[PDB]
């Protein structure tokens, strides 16, 4: 009424990141089969560095 | 296969109304022979 | 006007088939028997 | 025509103050807000919830 | 990416990666050129 | 995944270099990328999707032939896939949807063999193995179509086609409607073999009552307007002459590079009159012959107006070149692009013209349609789908558009197979025991082979949002005692799926649900060569535009 | 299975191996890396302690766990 935009109000701040759907756990999964291949081929005698 | 022209431009006058008549029958009459011979010689098949 | 029937060939089969959106144009034999005769094969594929 | 008046008389507050009254189906929208965090704690009651 | 940033170290851009045969001849390549000016 | 790779270390390439497993993982994830908007438009219980075009414009869809087609991606992986969906809309009709998510998990399924340290090779020969040994299989499986007195072999083959769409409720009343359609418009070639052309019906986009009030026309319906408004709209009687042409009817100029000069200016007038004239004489011979109905592909001058409102002929202009060898082919009438014969005289003969019983001009929220019906030669068939809007009707159009494809094979080849998954849960069986018996390095691939299958009844129950692993427990369970059915019918256990609005295993012979095989066969080739085709790529080498 | 790639042995050889010969290789049954085959470990006498699998499963299976009981992800600013 003090105004003649109205702004709808959002919830959270602006910036924050995306929510519920299809594939946020997986891609926590793979993010740590991202970091788990740096650490794949340091295994056992025969390994690398 | 065309209308009778040579490969180069032309240009075409009409002096009178009946002209037009033996031009639009003689324009497929060049047509209608070319088919009559290959009729004759029964080409049932052509690649252009 | 040298358009005659001993310069024309011959075939058994002219066809043109639609074999699932492809349509492609197929001459079956030739009677000439030349000294040198000719291949064709057509090459199908799901992708380009 | 071409641009509207812009809300006469609204120099009697500031420009970022606004006014959210019951029609126009605010409180519809507000009752929408708590429900895109409710959902958050649908998922977060019981021994089968996920943090 | 699924179209979320995917990120998982600080300064993803800034760094990178090498692996494979490649990492190798980094490595040998590397060394000919410092034994190039130590053979002189 | 993790970092980008070295530019071009001593390599001197003006692009980018990538080699080893790291372009085969974002081959799966990009295969993975692209098949997930594809997984929930599976089945009867997927939704649909809309695409906007940042202009306002939107249109839904839910099958993956034209969603891919749209989404303009820069990966060349995936546009393998995207040709794929494509691909499959022009042999089969049907399937898009299931060709994506079925490469997608062989190739994601594979990905675990890549980095065993077996070859591609060796994966691919171990998937060809099973693939014909699947055929085979699906050979001796399947079954023919007159199968029983009763059609509803066509009834029941429309439910499949239909379901997952917009209309899928609607899909009792429009089963006869397809069934009768595609009937009505066969033809005759190759001395005895019938044919099915697909979109020879016309779909028209009419709004108004409802999708269910749908009135199948008994004939073919032009969509076009009436040049004058002054025109009889409704021609009644038998006997009604139809008259296709296509030359050029306005009036037009001379030759293409000729100039009219003329010296008298007496006879100036009188070749104005002829080029008049001449246009006229053409008219003047049609109602010599008496067409009451002529139709055009170029426009209708003024000129010609005139005659037809005199004589009472309906003539209609801008009608296109493949609706009119329809009508002719129709109505019993023979295409003419010009009139002469082969003698020098010109003249029209009453054998070109055709025949049909009604002709009437129908109005529905600003669509005039001319409705021909009663052709005596050749029986036609329209389908005026009616809805919401424009773009609701497009999902209806494809979902129709794709039910003739379906309907179309399975009169061609009347083997047929059930859906629910059936097929796809029982070559699990029977390649289990084949992968033991080929001993070497191929049971791993076979055996993966079986498990990527799998994928499509498992999607089914995951998009319903119900358990899961039960209904495909139950389901492995009775194909599981397919193969030791000990033969001696009582040979039961088979020709079972999944039934996602009551969430049980019955039989779908009854339940009304059938595939033709055909399609089983070339999505599985097609999906494996595009299988192929992604798994032997081991480096990309991106150049830069200049 | 990684600790055979890195070998650069086939591993479809060596877990066929392994699964088929548990009966007589009761518990110290593993691989071998000097004469590029599987036997008996208790003669090569390598030896490791028990301590570094009880804390490895405990810590991977609380790992796991963690955000298997998470399906959101929240980040301000
Ligand atoms: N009524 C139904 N009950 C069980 N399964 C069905 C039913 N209708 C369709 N399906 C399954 O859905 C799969 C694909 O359906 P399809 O009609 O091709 O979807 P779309 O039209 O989106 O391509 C088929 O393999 C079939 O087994
Ligand atoms: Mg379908």
């Amino acid at each position: 009424n003090f105004g003649s935009q109205t702004p709808t109000i959002v919830v959270l701040k602006e910036g924050t990141d995306a929510s519920q759907g299809k594939g946020q756990i997986i891609s926590n999964i793979n993010a740590c089969v991202a970091v788990q291949e740096a650490l794949k081929p340091t295994l056992g005698p025969l390994g690398s560095d | 296969i065309s209308p009778p022209k040579p490969d180069t431009e032309n240009n075409i006058i009409v002096n009178d109304y009946r002209q037009m008549d033996k031009i639009l029958k003689e324009e497929r009459a060049y047509l209608l022979n070319i088919c009559k011979k290959i009729k004759k010689a029964k080409c049932n098949v052509l690649l252009i | 006007e040298l358009f005659t029937e001993d310069r024309l060939g011959s075939a058994d089969l002219v066809e043109e088939i639609d074999s699932d959106g492809s349509k492609i144009v197929r001459v079956t034999g030739i009677r000439n028997n030349n000294a040198r005769p000719t291949v064709s094969v057509v090459i199908r594929g799901a992708n380009n | 025509s071409l641009r509207l008046p812009q809300n006469p008389n609204a120099g009697l507050f500031k420009q970022g103050y606004n006014s959210y009254s019951n029609a126009d189906g605010q409180i519809i929208k507000s009752i929408a807000a708590i429900r895109e965090l409710h959902q958050m704690c649908l998922t977060s009651m019981g021994p089968c919830g996920r943090n | 990416e699924m179209g979320r940033p995917f990120i998982i170290v600080k300064d993803q851009g800034n760094k990178k990666r090498q692996h494979g045969l490649e990492a190798k001849k980094s490595h040998i390549l590397a060394a000919r050129s410092v034994a190039s000016i130590i053979k002189t | 995944q993790l970092f980008n790779n070295s530019r071009s270390d001593t390599l001197f390439l003006g692009g980018e270099k990538i080699s080893g497993d790291d372009i085969r993982n974002q081959n799966v994830l990009a295969t993975m990328a692209v098949a997930n908007v594809v997984k929930s438009s599976l089945g009867p219980v997927g939704l649909d999707k809309m695409l906007v075009d940042d202009i306002g414009d939107f249109t839904v869809t839910n099958d993956g032939a034209t969603i891919l087609s749209l989404l303009d991606v820069q990966h060349p992986a995936g546009k393998i896939l995207v040709e794929l969906a494509q691909q499959q809309d022009r042999e089969i009709g049907d399937g898009t949807t299931s060709v994506v998510i079925i490469a997608s998990e062989l190739l994601k399924r594979a990905n675990e063999l890549v980095k065993n340290k077996i070859h591609p090779t060796t994966i691919i020969t171990g998937f060809r193995v099973a693939l014909r040994e699947a055929i085979r299989f699906i050979n001796e499986v399947l079954s023919t179509s007159v199968d029983t007195l009763g059609k509803e072999t066509l009834i029941n083959i429309a439910k499949t086609s239909m379901s997952s769409k917009i209309i899928g409720a609607d899909s009792d009343f429009f089963s006869n409607m397809v069934v009768d359609a595609l009937l009505a418009v066969k033809t005759q070639n190759s001395k005895g073999e019938i044919k099915y052309p697909v979109k020879a019906v016309n779909v028209l986009k009419a709004h108004g009552k409802s999708a269910t009030e749908s009135l199948l026309v008994p004939g073919y319906a032009l969509n076009c307007t009436v040049a004058s408004q002054a025109m009889p709209k409704r021609i009644a009687g038998g006997n009604v002459k139809i008259a296709c042409l296509d030359l050029n009817l306005q009036k037009a100029r001379m030759a293409m590079g000729v100039q009219i000069n003329i010296d008298d200016p007496e006879q100036l007038e009188q070749i104005r009159k002829r080029e008049a004239g001449i246009v006229l004489e053409r008219v003047k011979k049609i109602i010599d012959a008496g067409a009451q109905v002529v139709l055009t592909t170029k426009g209708i001058d003024d000129l010609c107006l005139k005659e037809f409102v005199e004589a009472k002929i309906m003539g209609v202009r801008r009608c296109k070149k493949e609706d009119l060898r329809r009508i002719a082919r129709a109505t019993g009438a023979t295409l003419v692009s010009s009139m002469s014969n082969l003698e020098g005289e010109e003249t029209f003969e009453s054998s070109y013209l055709g025949l049909c019983d009604e002709v009437v001009q129908a109005k529905f929220s600003d669509d005039e349609c001319i409705l021909i019906k009663g052709t005596s030669k050749h029986s036609s068939s329209s389908i005026i789908l009616r809805g919401a809007n424009d773009y609701s009707l497009d999902e209806m159009e494809r979902s129709l558009h794709d039910s003739l494809s379906v309907v179309k094979r399975t009169l061609e080849s009347g083997n047929v197979v059930p859906g629910g998954g059936c097929v796809e849960a029982a070559l699990n069986i029977y390649l289990d025991n084949f992968a033991t018996t080929v001993g070497s390095r191929e049971q791993l691939a076979i055996a993966e082979f079986a498990a990527a299958l799998l994928i499509i009844p498992k999607t089914l129950a995951v998009n319903a949002a119900k358990d899961s692993s039960e209904l495909v427990a139950k389901l492995r369970s009775y194909h599981a005692a397919s193969q030791m059915a000990k033969p001696e019918k009582r040979r039961s256990y088979r020709n079972y799926g999944l039934d996602l609005i009551r969430g049980k295993i019955v039989d779908e012979i009854h339940a009304g649900v059938l595939e033709p095989t055909i399609s089983k066969v070339k999505s599985l080739k097609s999906a494996l060569e595009a299988c192929v085709a992604i798994l032997r790529i081991d480096t990309m080498i991106t150049v830069d535009p200049e | 299975r990684q600790l055979c790639e890195n070998a650069g042995f086939d591993a479809i050889e060596i877990l066929n191996k392994l699964r088929l010969a548990h009966s007589k290789g009761e518990k110290w049954y593993g691989v071998v890396f000097e004469t590029e085959n599987i036997g008996d470990n208790f003669a090569k006498f390598v030896w490791e302690p028990a301590l570094v699998k009880i804390n490895a499963l405990n810590s991977a299976t609380e790992a796991t766990n963690l955000i298997l009981s998470v399906d959101e992800t929240i980040t301000n600013k």
